[PDB]
């Protein structure tokens, strides 16, 4: 998982990637 | 009203947006996350 990975995914996939060790700030700001 | 109007004038893809301001059978998505209900207009959900 790069930052190119994340661009194709929405953020509900991947906020459900990392709902257990980022917080929602570092995952928005990613 | 304005999704009325826009039906009678034929600019659909915004009488499209103005009819999802009350009604969407694809839901709605409030901070990325896609909710629960389908009705944008809370006195249609509680019949008030």
């Amino acid at each position: 998982l790069l930052l190119t990975n994340i661009s194709f995914m929405s953020f509900s996939e991947f906020r459900h990637r990392t709902s257990g060790t980022l917080t929602w700030r570092e995952t928005d700001f990613l | 009203m304005v999704f009325q109007r826009l039906l009678q004038e034929q600019n659909f893809t915004e009488s499209t947006r103005w009819l999802r301001y009350i009604w969407n059978p694809a839901g709605y998505s409030v901070q990325g996350e896609m909710q629960d209900y389908y009705w944008n207009v809370r006195p249609l959900e509680e019949d008030t």
